[PDB]
């Protein structure tokens, strides 16, 4: 199974740069018709960027062309994006995609999980995690992710085993420039005693990892 | 370049009623016979995924409920019946020429029946209180509508700009939301008094719900 993963995503100062590489895995990337890079900011919707065919040719959007590179690397099966001079407009959670061989080619059914560029001239923070003890039928439980910057923070509970039930919030902007959310499950109030329930908070631009536990008071 | 216009920008519909989504195309996106229009659907936190590619043909893997329909510059997603699974936002991209461009993508929710939320009050952890800060976390689970309001008492004293609201994407489960309500205060503030209260008043709820807890006990 054709799998794309990204990499080389977190902060970085105005008029900096950019260095992005999408690892091809299960798929040569010599097979593709093309390859490309496409960024989705809020309020922007979906702007693709550039792309690299199996020949070699490379194109790119006007409204980036001339600080914007795309390449590739066969023997690593990995191609990447290049872009300098960065505004803050330019932050957007960036995917890479692949093109087709047919209808025109250039529609994109394969994607990586994109991620997210952060343009800003503040300095990464990690975060602190709270738990949220449940009150003792069903009982809800969690963590508090509170002041990190920037965004994003993963959420995970019992490293995946625990999936139904759990909400995890969008985080929302404190007034202190630092980000905050919260992620919750509801699970029955007879688990309490005899089940443990581990929170996964994954802070990748400070690599601060925590797995908390959260038990009653 | 094309832009592609979407309408609605935004649709609520009942499960199991018939969705029709159209796109505008600034210029004709025909091409020797084919129509170069595409569409996708993205979930929360997901990649955008391909549906539709040459105007009406279907990806492979997607349900049949999906069809595309249309030439030139007018283009038109149907779902024939809407299921819980089918909550996200979707976009057209026309592929005739570069740069390739997206809609502004449409947001689809499932219009469910009216469900109450079940509230929980969380107190903050004293490992949180050891830092200065203190944070009172007020949790509304599985609700619907989206719309719901809550406010703070702490002493029968309504707070003010104290607190921030987050708001869950809609659960392909059940249809219902969730919602979270962080009251922030100092340690120092928040020692000084006793009663913290939540009050929720939501369509799904005759009078308002109230939880609280004693700081102590």
């Amino acid at each position: 199974e054709v799998q794309l993963v990204e990499s080389g995503g977190g902060l970085v100062q105005p008029g900096g740069s950019l260095r992005l590489s999408c690892a091809v895995s299960g798929y040569s990337i010599t097979s593709g018709y093309s390859w490309n890079w496409i960024r989705q900011a809020p309020g922007k919707g979906l702007e693709w960027v550039a792309s690299i065919t199996y020949d070699g040719s490379t194109n790119y959007n006007p409204s980036v062309k001339g600080r914007i590179t795309i390449s590739r690397d066969d023997s690593k099966n990995t191609f990447y994006l290049q872009m300098n001079s960065l505004r803050a407009e330019d932050t957007a959670v960036y995917y890479c995609a692949r093109g087709s061989h047919y209808f025109g080619h250039w529609h994109f059914a394969v994607w990586g999980q994109g991620t997210l560029v952060t343009v800003s001239s503040a300095s990464t923070k990690g975060p602190s995690v709270f738990p949220l003890a449940p009150s003792s039928g069903t009982a809800a439980l969690g963590c508090l992710v509170k002041d990190y910057f920037p965004e994003p923070v993963t959420v995970s509970w019992n490293s995946g085993a625990l999936t139904s039930g759990v909400h995890t919030f969008p985080a929302v902007l404190q007034s202190s420039g630092l980000y905050s959310l919260s992620s919750v499950v509801t699970v029955p109030s007879s688990s309490l005693g005899t089940q443990t329930y581990i929170c996964n908070v994954n802070h990748k631009p400070s690599n601060t990892k925590v797995d908390k536990k959260v038990e009653p008071k | 370049d094309i832009q592609l216009t979407q309408s609605p920008s935004s649709l609520s519909a009942s499960v199991g009623d018939r969705v029709t989504i159209t796109c505008r195309a600034s210029q004709s996106v025909d091409y020797d016979g084919d129509s170069y229009m595409n569409w996708y659907q993205q979930k929360p936190g997901k990649a955008p995924k391909l549906l539709i590619y040459a105007a009406s043909y279907l990806e492979s893997g997607v349900p049949s409920r999906f069809s595309g329909s249309g030439s030139g510059t007018d283009f038109t997603l149907t779902i024939s019946s809407l299921q819980p699974e089918d909550f996200a936002t979707y976009y057209c991209q026309q592929s005739h020429e570069d740069p390739y461009t997206f809609g502004q993508g449409t947001k689809v929710e499932i219009k469910r029946t009216v469900a109450a939320p079940s509230v929980f009050i969380f107190p903050p952890s004293d490992e949180q209180l050891k830092s200065g800060t203190a944070s009172v976390v007020c949790l509304l689970n599985n609700f619907y509508p989206r719309e719901a309001k809550v406010q703070w008492k702490v002493d029968n004293a309504l707070q003010s700009g104290n607190s921030q609201e987050s708001v869950t994407e809609q659960d392909s489960k059940d249809s219902t939301y969730s919602l979270s309500s962080t009251l922030t205060l100092s340690k120092a503030d928040y020692e000084k008094h006793k009663v913290y209260a939540c009050e929720v008043t939501h369509q799904g709820l005759s009078s308002p719900v109230t939880k609280s807890f004693n700081r102590g006990e």
